[PDB]
C-alpha cells in the first residue's frame, strides 16, 4: 500500500523501492552421515535443488 | 602516596549465574533447598491502618523479630521449581502506552507478535528482538556530544532520532532492517509460542526460559534454527543478561478457612522460608522436610529451616471463594 | 494556518552514482504561486526521502 | 503501602548454593582463574599512586581480556572457605583490645597474649552483654538500656579483665564478676587455622564439612535440640568467602621468563570448555588445575569477575598467591 501509481513513471528500481515482496533467509537442514569413516572427512555441495 | 590502586568489576552475568544456580538449589525432596511462603497477623498494625497513606512499620529481623513473625503465621505453603522463572522487562514494538514506542536504544530488546499493532505475522507466537543498532542522528546522553558515532565512541548513551518505521522481522541472526534503509537495526534472540506468553507473560515483563527447559525444545522456543558454534548452548539467558527471577505462587481459602472466614481482618505482614521441618510428637525424632504444599503453621516445627525474607504490609483481608496470587521477583 | 501541501516527483542524476540515493528534508524549491506576487515561495521538503 | 526486608542470613544462604554450586566434572559449576595482558597500561602504569583504567563489561571488553590471557587456574571448592573478620582478644596494636561490643565474635587462645589455653585450637566467642558504663551511638542516651532498648548502638567503658572461657552455653564470666558476658560458639582446631586464617580473616567451616566432625571443630558439645544441625554458619552470619589460589611459574613458565613486564589484570572464568580441533566435536569441560589459553576454547565459560591493577611481574621460581573475597 501507500504509494499512489497513476501514469507516472518510466523506472523499474523506483517501484522496486518496495514492490512489497519478501527477502533472504537461511535454514539448517538435517544431520550428517560420513561417506566413510569420518564426516570432517566428508564436504558439502548443494545445487538448488 | 597509595602505591597500589587497583579496579575490578563483576559482571551483570554473575547476577544471572547466581540465579540459574539459585533455580537450581531448590531441591524434590533431598539436600536442596525447599521453599514455604508464609502469611500472618490478623492483628491489626494499628487503627490508623486502613486509612490512606499508612505504611505498616518496617519489619524486623532478629531471633525475636522471628519469633513474632513465626508467632502470627496463619498459613504456609510450597513452591516448586516449575513457578520460578527467569524473566526480563517487556518492550513491545509500537505500544502506544510506554514512551518512545518507536525510537528504539541500543540493545535495547524488543518483542514482537505480542499485539495486534505489535503483530507483523500470523500463526507464530511472540518475537523476542534485540536493537543493535539505531539511527545515527539522535542526542548523546553526553550532552558534549553531537554525533552517535562519537557519543558511542567515547561509551555515552545516545538516544536516535528516527522512530522506527516497522517492527524488526526474521529468525535471520543479523537482520533488522539492513539493506533497503533505516537506522535501525535489530537482533534476534527466539520466538516465544502463545500458550506460555499467555499463562506467564505479565505485559511488563516477559518470562524468559531456562538452560534446561530449553534443552528440551529448542524448537519450541524458536532457538534451534542458530548456529551457536559451541554446539548446543542453551545458556540463553547469558544472552539476554537476565537479572530476575519470577516467583509464582496461588493462595486459595480452603487450605486455611481459618484466616478466611469472614470478619478476618486479613493478614498483615508476609514471610517466606526456606527448608523447614515438620513438627514432631517427640524432640529426639530425626528432622523431616516439608512436602506438602500448605502447612498449618502448628505442623510445622518451631523455627525450623532458615527465613530469608520478611514483610510486613496495610492488612490484606483474604477472602473465601476468592483466589489471591502473590508474586515476588528477585534480581540477584 | 494551515501550510501548502504538494508532492513532486523530481528526475534527479546521483553524480556520485551511488545507486543508494536520498534527499534529506527540508530542502528547498521556490515556488511561483499564481500571482498575488511576483516572488517565489519557498516550499521545503517535509522530510526526507531515499530512492 | 507496605515495608519488608531480607534477612542477613540470606546472605548466607546465597553462598552455601553458591558454595555447593562448584562441580567436580558435571553439571554444577567449575572455575578458572585467568591473568593476563603484558601489555602496559601506559608508560607511567608503574609509578606510584598509578591506577589502571576502569574496567569496561562487554562482549567487546571481553574479547580483549579473552584476548590477552596468559594463564588459567582451576579452583578446588576446599580453596573456598566462609571467613568473618578475625578480632582477638588482648591484642595491644589495634584499637580497645580490651573493649567489645555487643555480639561482637572473639577468637581466643590465638596468641600467647590471646592464649589463655594451651593444647586447644582457637576459640571463637560472642560478646552478648558489654559493661553498663560506656558510650551510646546515639549522643542523646547516656544509658546503655535505654540506650539498646531504643536500639541505638552503646560502646561500652569497662575492657574485659579475661578473653572468655568454657564451651557452655552463656559463661559469661558472668558469675563473679564483668561488664562482659560471653557465648561460646565452636573451637577450630590448629591445622586448619594455620593453613587457613589470614589474620584480617579467620576461616568458617563448612556445614558439610561440620557435618564430617563436630569435634574437630568443637561443635560436638552443643545442644542443638533439633538434632543434628551444623547450620553453624547461620549463627556466625558469615556472607563473604575466600578464594584461594595458587599461580606458579612452572605451568606458565613463558610468562615466567626474564624480563616480563607481568600481567596487569585478572580475570575469573567459569564452566569453559577444552579446545577441540574439530568444533562438531563434544565439548568438554576443563578438569586441570591450569589451561593455557590455547588449550581452551575461545570464549567458552563464563568470566563473572574483571579486574584491572597496576603491572604485576611475575618470575620463574617465585611463587605468587591470590585471595579473592566476595561479599554476596
Amino acid at each position: 500500500e501507500s504509494f499512489q501509481f497513476s501514469p507516472s513513471y518510466v523506472d523499474v528500481s523506483s517501484i522496486s523501492n518496495f514492490i512489497i515482496g519478501e527477502n533472504e533467509y537461511h535454514e539448517i537442514q538435517g544431520s550428517i552421515q560420513q561417506v566413510c569413516k569420518d564426516i570432517n572427512r566428508v564436504y558439502l555441495m548443494e545445487s538448488e535443488g | 602516596d597509595s602505591s597500589v590502586i587497583y579496579r575490578a568489576i563483576v559482571t551483570s552475568k554473575f547476577r544471572t549465574e547466581k540465579m540459574l544456580n539459585f533455580y537450581n538449589s531448590i531441591g524434590s525432596g533431598p539436600d536442596k533447598n525447599t521453599i514455604f511462603i508464609t502469611f500472618g497477623r490478623s492483628e491489626p498494625w494499628s487503627s490508623n491502618e486502613n486509612e490512606v497513606g499508612f505504611a505498616p512499620p518496617y519489619p524486623t529481623d532478629s531471633v525475636l523479630g522471628v519469633t513474632d513473625m513465626w508467632t502470627h503465621m496463619m498459613g504456609t505453603v510450597k513452591v516448586l521449581p516449575s513457578m520460578l522463572d527467569a524473566v526480563i522487562p517487556r518492550r513491545d514494538w509500537g505500544d502506544t502506552r510506554y514512551p518512545d514506542p518507536y525510537t528504539f536504544r541500543i540493545n535495547d530488546i524488543v518483542v514482537c507478535n505480542s499485539a495486534p499493532y505489535n503483530a507483523t505475522e500470523s500463526g507464530a507466537g511472540w518475537l523476542v528482538y534485540r536493537c543493535l543498532d539505531v539511527p545515527d542522528t539522535g542526542m548523546c546522553s553526553i550532552a558534549s556530544l553531537t554525533d552517535k558515532d562519537e557519543c558511542l565512541k567515547l561509551g555515552g548513551k545516545w538516544t536516535p532520532s528516527a522512530r522506527s518505521m516497522t517492527p524488526p522481522e526474521g529468525r535471520g541472526d543479523a537482520e533488522g532492517t539492513i539493506e533497503p534503509g533505516d537506522g535501525y537495526v535489530w537482533e534476534y534472540l527466539f520466538e516465544i509460542p502463545p500458550d506460555v506468553s499467555i499463562n506467564r507473560c505479565t505485559n511488563e515483563y516477559i518470562v524468559v526460559p531456562w538452560p534446561e527447559e530449553l534443552k528440551e525444545d529448542p524448537t519450541r522456543w524458536g532457538y534451534e534454527d542458530n548456529l551457536t558454534w559451541q554446539q548446543d548452548d542453551f545458556g540463553l539467558i547469558y544472552r539476554v543478561k537476565a537479572n530476575t527471577i519470577r516467583f509464582k505462587a496461588y493462595l486459595d481459602s480452603v487450605y486455611f478457612p481459618e484466616a478466611a472466614l469472614p470478619g478476618n481482618k486479613g493478614f498483615r505482614q508476609i514471610s517466606i522460608i526456606t527448608n523447614p521441618l515438620e513438627a514432631k510428637a517427640h524432640p529426639n525424632d530425626p528432622n523431616v522436610k516439608a512436602e506438602k504444599d500448605y502447612y498449618d503453621p502448628e505442623d510445622l516445627m518451631r523455627h525450623s529451616g532458615e527465613m530469608i525474607y520478611m514483610e510486613n504490609r496495610p492488612p490484606i483481608i483474604m477472602a473465601m471463594d476468592q483466589t489471591e496470587e502473590i508474586n515476588i521477583l528477585f534480581t540477584f | 494556518k494551515s501550510a501548502a501541501q504538494t508532492e513532486i516527483m523530481l528526475t534527479c542524476t546521483d553524480a556520485l552514482n551511488r545507486n543508494y540515493i536520498t534527499i534529506p528534508r527540508g530542502t528547498r524549491f521556490l515556488a511561483y504561486a499564481k500571482d498575488t506576487s511576483v516572488n517565489p515561495y519557498n516550499f521545503v521538503s517535509r522530510e526526507d526521502v531515499i530512492a
